């Protein structure tokens, strides 16, 4: 019993973190094979004006890099721009490279953050990509390059390198192809994030988890169609519901169909805060159906 | 606003 | 910016997890040096009446153990009882044993859980010991023997080995000496956890984190002295505040003194009024001053 | 309740 936002174990990723220094910029890189990936603003020479990264790369000198794994120093062979990342070719293969892939995550999907400082992992926690392509994380200066990952059947799927903070607890990264999530710019210039909405399909997973764990005080006896709810959600800070077929397992275990849960969500959005659910805020959206199934049943 | 971290 | 319950990295602990099977029972053990620690109820043949563990250990069949690390099977050399734990001598040293210590944690203190099934880590998350010596975990039947740990300066301090579930989402372990937290018994007989109180000094750390993160709508202009607060706390499910000077560095960097937050706690106890503090709708006591400092300043 | 896990 119980429901906790968990990270997957981080051991296989910890051995891939390196410290990447250039000038008086220091951040983290991801060392796989003989390449190190890191945010390109490590080579930027300013912290307020619009940066011409192509110029910054042209005035690059390879010997000013210092890349280290612990106290072991990597020799830099070449550098290429990769979107908002640098791909740094080094002279040493990482013998601890896991089997890995790249994947771009979509709004609502969960993954793990390995928060790193000075090229060493400091903390690990699970996150969920929001509708505005931001994550609710915990990062301070020094954390850029911190990777996001999932582990699927022994293969590490890398989906995130940390890039910037837009506002209190709103964090932005790029995928490993160097495409910034949400199209935010890795510039010091003014930009605000898109509107944050609760990811409704995750709230439905959480509410089914609550039912399975014996929490029913919030359960409406009313019922509302997915069509009509979506109309209401886009006026009330909630995303539309598109997949429901993923919930038939829960509807069958609980006896409660999605339409009653949508009615419940409408009613909880009114007396919002009047009572917790499983010790959480009633409209928690950080749990996916996959996470709930894994925690309730091990499947 | 953005702080490159 | 931001505040999250996070775990320290798990890599150093993951290589110490083993699968421990005996009969119809299967759970996890901790393999350090040439010894495996696991909950002693893996040798229990029943699930409903009081267990004579000394009898169970007397009739034990050493070869009926299966202890494995991955697909590497460990030979059992001997088994001794260590409180609510079995200390199992095996024939191989774990060469990846970290530098480690044991320490019994106290209520209010935070640590990391490496949740394990079938002798393999599955998830890692931070917890905080409640006043009734339980934790708000996420464990299902295969999870006994999952370890709790902290990492300080490359040393792993083991403080918890998962034992049992008391109520919904209510979990109890032993320390690594074999002493069950809270004095609960590893017996399948009726037991209820005592009342829990919010740990006030952790609630203060949470509110200071909220200030540092720009969240100020709840800040009282009013103030209340520790004593007046301490009389109110014992009637409202919160612990008393004993000393305030560990909040000195927080007061110095926000400009807000403890006494002002004590008054906010009072008005926030049963009412966020439909607003949120760092995403929370109720007061939380799961963050310690130490965790907050590290996340706000490193 | 005590469920030995």
């Amino acid at each position: 019993a119980g429901l906790r936002k968990m990270a997957q174990p981080s051991g296989v990723v910890e051995k891939c973190i390196v410290r990447v220094c250039y000038g008086n910029m220091a951040l983290n890189g991801l060392w796989l094979g003989d390449t190190v990936m890191c945010p390109r603003h490590v080579i930027a020479s300013s912290t307020t004006s619009t940066i011409d990264y192509d110029y910054a790369l042209s005035v690059l000198r390879l010997h000013n890099f210092s890349i280290s794994s612990g106290n072991v120093f990597l020799g830099v062979v070449g550098v290429t721009m990769r979107g908002a990342l640098l791909q740094i070719k080094v002279n040493q293969n990482n013998v601890h490279t896991p089997k890995y892939t790249y994947r771009t995550v979509r709004p609502g999907e969960s993954f793990n953050i390995l928060a790193c400082y000075d090229g060493a992992a400091a903390g690990v926690y699970g996150v969920n990509m929001r509708s505005n392509y931001t994550i609710r994380g915990s990062f301070i200066n020094g954390a850029a390059g911190s990777p996001g990952y999932n582990i699927n059947n022994g293969t590490v799927e890398f989906c995130y390198l940390h890039q910037l903070e837009l506002g209190s607890g709103c964090h932005v990264g790029s995928d490993l192809d160097g495409v910034m999530y949400g199209g935010y710019e890795d510039q010091p210039t003014l930009q605000v994030e898109g509107a944050s909405s609760l990811f409704t399909e995750n709230v439905l997973a959480f509410l089914y988890a609550a039912l399975i764990n014996g929490s029913t005080w919030w359960l409406s006896s009313s019922r509302i169609a997915v069509d009509r709810f979506n109309e209401w959600a886009v006026h009330n800070g909630m995303t539309t519901v598109v997949n429901t077929d993923c919930f038939s397992i829960f509807a069958a275990k609980t006896g409660v169909d999605v339409q009653r849960l949508l009615a419940s969500i409408q009613s909880l959005h009114k007396n919002f805060g009047g009572k917790q659910i499983l010790g959480y805020t009633s409209l928690t959206d950080e749990f996916t159906t996959g996470e709930v199934i894994r925690q309730m049943y091990g499947v | 606003y953005p702080q490159l971290q």
